[PDB]
């Protein structure tokens, strides 16, 4: 179109063009704004658009115009400055400081294009890191200076050094090299001494407020860093506590410079500055009683109302408190005339606690967990708290959360902490909250759960005795709530609450025999119950209880006739009945861990046929049928009935493990012919109606009992004690059934789960198997590999897996690659390498770990031909490729782990670990070292990658680097000082002598 | 006889009217 | 009554694609990482009246970047994005929001962790404290499962509005017209090809 | 004494069918299936002219994804890839405002559900054929 006309140079700028493109942009819609989009990009980008920037900052009318302007400069000073002839250097520093000027001298421009100066003063910033101080001593008094002409000028400069203050010490780490953060940080601590004095100043008497909070935001900045004597030998914490607290527009930056005060590196000996301290709070607590609200005041409402910044505010009075509190609150518990203010700053705290804001409560709970766990510990405190605590308790009880999960963890950890401080204020909250239930004066759904939950989450805290009455009372009150409720929705609240608090007290359950039966066949009639839910609490309860409470399932009680596990096999038929798949399998699970618990061997075998007497007899039918005639594997119901046996015995299996080993064998040889009578239909499938087949519900069906298969295998040996049966029983037969068809499948019908069963058997016999783990790799590596090397995305589960069994391999069997045939080992160290290159985490982790494993197997195996070739072969393709991660800016997630693979590689030839010369006899003189030879590679390497260093950059970028080989921590400072310096041209060399 | 109390108590839990 | 929305964050974090959630219902799977920015009318329905929210989505990854901070002149309103499942894009939240209040010195701002759905957390729960003293929302999100994917909106209406009992409602629902012999056989073979090709994500419960 | 106190357009449309679904939509420019929204999808049989449509808004925004007459000479057909989903030409949807047409696709939690769909959309169809 027309607004393209910017983009060439050839011709002048005409500005009156830029900001026809730059208003589409800002102010345009649709197409035209997308138009303008690309075309102010395209000339932000342009390496000489910084030329005509100050052409635009000079006769622009717009400011946004002039905003692009200092981004283009941005862009030069921060990545090129140093390339420029210095004349260009000094040009642009002078119409940026003079542009600077200007604005602060014409009032309208002043209050009206703030955003344009404070990118202005951001670009000056940008200057001053790289001209200040040693090419520009005086700025810091030329700016004292320039401050007392001009309110204006004054208040900019504030700005100016804020960020400057930012760049320096919050932003710098990973920003600037270490040895240039130094001196930055150094040339700032020299002359603040000289800024201080203009910041007192302007606070102690300024009446500008907008120059006044602009004074404070700095000092919010410097009290990150500055020593502790510029605070506390100084009359400023009176100023902040006393007349910056009065005023609303500079009370927020006041109390938060006070939250960072309550930080400050401060001597633990000088009792007059213990004075200073309690003094500043004291001035505070104050004047926020008699300026804002006094203690009394209900916050939860104000909070609500979300007038003006009350919000933020009462986050930063929250801040503020919890802070100074958890450092200093000794120094108000002893002296009797602190007291009050101790209390009233607790009162507050008690009434923020209030507020329904979640991420506000956790930031309270975490100060009152501090606080209850001293007081748990810490003598004669404890009563100074207890009005503080009797209240904490019903916040804390009326604020429970479902048992998200960590507020819940953190709830229930100080409410059981408050319980033992006052155990008997406690029950009587929790009976008295229990009555208003009853009598209806605080009746809801969400009401009860929350009582529940509190009461349920202090379990473990009273005496057996107390316990005992109180969960009586609990569960009888319970109980009548129920009853004189009426409709299934109030009755199916109240008797899920009530089957809560019961599975959170299993020591009044192993107790009373009685009981915990009485609730267990009470469970069992909830499983007959269709009500939404219902069901599934019943099943979870049941199972939460049997954890606990199975040795009390597993012996014979008192006048009863058998242990209680034969009554629930027994019945299983009936009691399950109703419930879905799952919830039988849950049920299942639970009679698994009971039968665990006998230890008798001929018992808990007879216990365990029981248990599967009905997936048995359901698996010897089915097994006859579907051999008999294998197209009932297409019948969705065989195939349903089929997984959901498996899938019962992957539940068992899971909760007794070993103990499994009778029943997986009465299965084993006709579940694996089931598994190739499966994979025969499912490549029967594809073949006859293509790839979509692996779509359709009767494939995934049928690949279901095939996972369902391998899970259950998986679960067993991972979990197995006797490993002779597992190689000699199992695993031929395993390796037999799922190798070739995974090789001989076409991808899509390949299933990732094998892989993840090879990794179990791998990891828990592959010491045991040699010859099983070449059969794995010739079977899955090459093809899955073949999968996985196109693209990053395709084929995600194989991708994973893939490399969680190279890993376990190359740690168990290291053996099988050196049986690889050279062209097999080329690729797995492709393979490795291709997972470098993954952004995916749970790819990229295990290349970098498979290839520290696999330098270390080789370093293992000394100095023998296939060591030497390797090093001949593959050393510099590893060092040069993690290199290639390191500094391409895409992989900045795994760097601690490419750097202690590049740490090694190198320590390898800094130890003489590497016996042969790495070189060909024709590249270097003979007799050359490979330390010698290893920098030349990796200085040509470095040049052709990064042109723009010079050769002396690189040279001790390497010197510092291979020096450093044994240094991890200082080893990554020099490679991050590399990173930033590749970021821009004409790097100081000498920033890597830093350590050094 | 608290507990045995509660226990046929709760040996009636209903959840329809 | 049209708001500007700044939504920045690391490549890879979900913006894009948590805000075509919002625009189409769709959940794009791949990655097309933005190219400078894109800008998107989004309006919802209120108890107040309808709000238009003018989506800056702006690009993470630092090649892409386009005008950077250019892009957050004269925005009213934000959302900082991170992912859940990698601690770097956590790590860079301070430097997005640096680079955001510069410009836009008081505007309300959401901090988002998304990708909850994925059971591999890294960014634990207890470590996000970033926005308690600068003042931000924060939320849980996933546009894969629309966990609170509504609440970075709602949260921000109210703000901007002014009213914190403000609700989304339900738009009004106008009567669907009634219903061409000679597209049978054009419509049939859509129909063809959408019947075999398979809905995806067909383990999901719905 | 007298004491003076302190001072959708679904309305008219009773609910024949509820079901919680998924809505897609077909772009058949890319060959893939796009998500429109997941809610309720109702059949609203309107009380003045006894007609049938479906409307189905999404959980939380409660923005519409599908509202059209369930018209009779629509018919029901299966995904390749599912027992629990049913699709279906639509010629006049009005959930984004113009009417446009569509292949919609439309998942439930179960084969029963759908099953249950199918029975309640036929006799819809039926409704709006005597209207
Ligand atoms: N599992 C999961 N994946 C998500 C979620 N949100 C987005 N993704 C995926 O993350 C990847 C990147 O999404 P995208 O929206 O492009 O991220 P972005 O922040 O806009 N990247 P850029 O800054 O380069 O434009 C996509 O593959 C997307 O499907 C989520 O909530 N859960
Ligand atoms: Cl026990
Ligand atoms: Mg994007």
């Amino acid at each position: 179109g027309s607004m393209e006309g910017i983009l060439d140079f050839s011709n002048d700028l005409d500005i009156a063009l830029l900001d026809q493109v730059v208003s589409t942009f800002y102010q345009g819609s649709g197409v035209q704004q997308k138009q303008a989009q690309e075309i102010l990009t395209k000339f932000q980008d342009n390496p000489d658009a910084w030329q005509k920037a100050d052409q635009i900052l000079q006769f622009s009318t717009n400011p946004q115009s002039k905003f692009i302007a200092l981004s283009i400069l941005d862009k030069l000073i921060t990545r090129k400055w140093k390339l420029l002839p210095n004349d260009h250097r000094i040009g642009i520093r002078n119409f940026v400081v003079g542009m600077i000027i200007s604005m602060c001298q014409d009032d309208e421009v002043f209050k009206t294009q703030k955003n344009l100066i404070n990118k202005s003063d951001l670009t000056l910033v940008q200057i001053l890191k790289q001209e200040w101080p040693q090419n520009w001593p005086e700025f810091i008094p030329e700016l004292i200076g320039s401050s007392s002409s001009s309110v204006n000028v004054c208040e900019n400069n504030m700005i100016v050094l804020k960020l400057l203050s930012e760049e320096v010490f919050d932003f710098s780490a990973e920003q600037m090299t270490q040895a240039k953060a130094l001196h930055l940080k150094n040339s700032m601590s020299k002359e603040f001494e000289q800024i201080f004095k203009l910041c007192f100043q302007v606070l102690e008497q300024g009446s500008s407020s907008s120059l006044i909070v602009a004074t404070l935001e700095s000092l919010l900045r410097y009290l990150h860093w500055i020593p502790y004597r510029y605070i506390y030998e100084t009359n400023i914490l009176e100023l902040l506590s006393t007349k910056f607290m009065t005023s609303p527009d500079t009370r927020a930056i006041t109390l938060k410079c006070l939250t960072e005060v309550s930080n400050l590196k401060i001597p633990q000996d000088n009792d007059l500055i213990k004075r200073q301290t309690v003094l500043f709070f004291q001035n505070t607590l104050q004047q926020i009683a008699t300026s804002v609200m006094p203690v009394t005041a209900d916050l939860k409402a104000t909070y609500a109302n979300a007038n003006g910044n009350d919000q933020s505010f009462l986050q930063d009075l929250a801040m503020f408190l919890t802070t100074y509190l958890a450092r200093n609150r000794a120094l108000l518990e002893s002296d009797e005339s602190l007291r009050e203010l101790l209390l009233n700053a607790h009162q507050y705290l008690i009434q923020l606690s209030k507020i329904e804001e979640r991420e506000l409560f956790k930031t309270t709970l975490d100060y009152w967990h501090n606080l209850v766990a001293d007081l748990f510990y810490e003598p004669l405190k404890k009563h100074i708290y207890e009005e503080i605590c009797s209240q904490l308790r019903l916040v804390i009880i009326e604020n429970m959360v479902r048992p998200t999960i960590q507020l819940y963890k953190s709830e229930r950890e100080v409410l059981v902490y408050l319980t033992h401080l006052n155990v008997i204020d406690t029950e009587e909250i929790m009976i008295s909250k229990l009555a208003r239930q009853i009598d209806g004066s605080e009746w809801s759904w969400h009401n009860i759960n929350t009582l529940s939950w509190a009461i349920g989450s202090i379990s473990g805290t009273m005496s057996e005795d107390t316990e005992k009455r109180f969960v009586v009372t609990v569960i009888k009150d319970l109980l009548g709530l129920c009853e004189q409720k009426r409709g299934k929705d109030n009755k199916a609240v109240v008797a899920s609450d009530i089957m809560y608090v019961v599975g959170q007290y299993p020591r009044f359950l192993k107790a009373h025999w009685n009981f915990l039966r009485t609730v267990i066949l009470k469970l069992f009639e909830f499983m007959h119950e269709t009500h939404e839910g219902v069901q599934d609490m019943a099943c979870d309860t049941f199972i939460k209880i049997v954890q606990k409470c199975k040795y009390h399932f597993v012996i014979q009680q008192p006048r009863e006739s058998e242990p209680f596990i034969q009554t629930i096999i027994r019945d299983i038929q009936k009691t399950t009945a109703d419930l879905q798949p799952q919830q039988v399998h849950t049920f299942y699970k639970a009679c698994g861990i009971i039968i665990s618990e006998e230890r008798s061997v001929a018992e808990r075998n007879r216990l365990l046929s029981d248990l599967m007497q009905l997936p048995n007899m359901a698996w010897d039918t089915i097994v006859e049928q579907s051999t008999a005639n294998p197209t009932l594997l297409l019948d969705s119901e065989t195939v349903k009935i089929i997984a959901n046996i498996i899938k019962t015995n992957v539940a068992v299996c899971t909760s007794m493990g070993a103990d499994f080993y009778p029943q997986l064998g009465h299965i084993y040889y006709n579940m694996l012919q089931l598994y190739r009578a499966v994979s025969s239909m499912i490549s029967a499938q594809v073949a006859a109606e293509g790839l979509i087949a692996t779509k359709t519900p009767k494939v995934r069906g049928l690949r279901t009992i095939k996972k369902e298969i391998l899970k259950l295998v998986e679960t067993y040996i991972s979990k197995a004690r006797n490993l002779d049966d597992v190689v000699k029983v199992l695993v031929e037969p395993l390796l037999n059934a799922v190798l070739e068809d995974y090789m001989n499948n076409v991808p899509d019908a390949r299933d990732a789960e094998v892989l993840n069963c090879m990794t179990t058997v791998v990891e828990k016999v592959g010491h045991m198997i040699p010859q099983g783990v070449i059969l794995i790799l010739q079977s899955v590596f090459e093809c899955t590999l073949d999968m996985i090397n196109k693209d990053f995305t395709e084929y995600p589960e194989h991708r994973v897996e893939f490399y969680k069994l190279l890993k376990v391999i190359n740690e168990k069997s290291f053996a099988a690659f050196l049986e690889l045939p050279p062209a097999a080992f080329k690729l797995f160290v492709d393979a490795i390498c291709w997972a470098f290159k993954h952004n995916n985490r749970d790819v990229e982790v295990n290349g970098l770990q498979i290839a520290l494993d696999l330098v270390k197997n080789i370093e293992r195996m000394g100095n023998v031909p296939f060591a030497n070739e390797f090093h001949k072969n593959y050393f510099f393709i590893f060092v040069s490729e993690t290199f290639f991660v390191l500094t391409d800016s895409d992989h900045k997630s795994g760097f601690s782990k490419q750097a202690l693979l590049l740490m090694k590689l190198i320590s390898l030839v800094y130890d003489n670990k590497i016996s042969v010369p790495l070189y060909q006899e024709a590249e270097v003189p003979q007799g050359t070292s490979n330390q010698v030879y290893l920098s030349q590679y990796l200085a040509n390497m470095l040049s052709n990658a990064f042109p723009h260093l010079t050769s002396e950059q690189i040279a001790s970028f390497l010197s510092a680097l291979t020096k450093q080989c044994k240094d991890l921590v200082v080893f990554k400072g020099t490679l991050r000082d590399f990173l930033v310096q590749i970021k821009e041209v004409g790097g100081d060399p000498t920033d890597y002598l830093f350590a050094e | 006889s608290t507990v045995d109390e509660m226990t046929k108590k709760f040996g009636t839990l209903t959840i329809h009217d | 009554v049209q708001f500007k929305l700044v939504l920045v964050g690391d490549g890879g974090t979900g913006k894009t694609t948590f805000v075509k959630r919002h625009l189409t219902g769709e959940f794009e799977k791949k990655y097309v990482a933005t190219l400078g920015v894109e800008v998107h009318p989004l309006v919802f329905h209120t108890n107040r009246g309808p709000i238009k929210f003018n989506v800056w989505d702006t690009a993470g990854q630092e090649k892409f970047g386009g005008l950077r901070d250019g892009y957050y002149i004269q925005a009213q309103c934000a959302i900082i994005m991170f992912d859940v499942t990698s601690r770097v894009t956590y790590k860079n939240v301070p430097n997005w929001h640096r680079d955001l209040v510069r410009v836009c010195e008081n505007i309300p701002i959401v901090l988002c962790g998304n990708k909850v759905d994925i059971k591999d957390r890294k960014v634990k729960a207890k470590s996000i404290v970033f926005h308690r003293k600068k003042n931000l929302q924060y939320y849980d999100i996933s546009a894969k499962s629309n966990y609170n994917f509504e609440k970075p909106f709602l949260w921000l209406a109210r703000k901007l509005i002014g009213d914190p009992n403000l609700e989304f409602v339900a738009m009004p629902a106008l009567a669907p017209p009634e219903v061409d012999p000679a597209l049978a056989a054009q419509y049939e073979h859509d129909l063809e090809v959408a019947q075999t090709t398979a809905l995806p994500d067909e383990d999901d419960d719905l | 004494i007298h004491f003076e106190p302190v001072v959708t357009m679904e309305e008219d449309e009773e609910v024949l069918y509820k079901v919680r679904a998924k809505l897609f939509r077909f772009d058949a420019d890319a060959k893939e299936w796009k998500e429109r929204g997941t809610g309720d999808c109702k059949f609203l049989k309107n009380k003045k002219t006894n007609k049938v449509r479906i409307l189905m808004r999404r959980d939380k925004t409660l923005k519409i994804c599908a509202n059209h007459i369930i018209a009779p000479e629509y018919t029901l057909k299966p995904n390749v890839g599912s027992d629990r989903s049913w699709v279906y030409a639509c010629t006049a949807d009005i959930a984004e405002g113009e009417a446009e047409a569509f292949t919609f696709a439309i998942r439930f939690g179960s084969k029963e559900n759908a099953d249950k769909f199918k029975e309640e959309f036929e006799k819809a169809q039926e409704i709006n054929k005597k209207a």
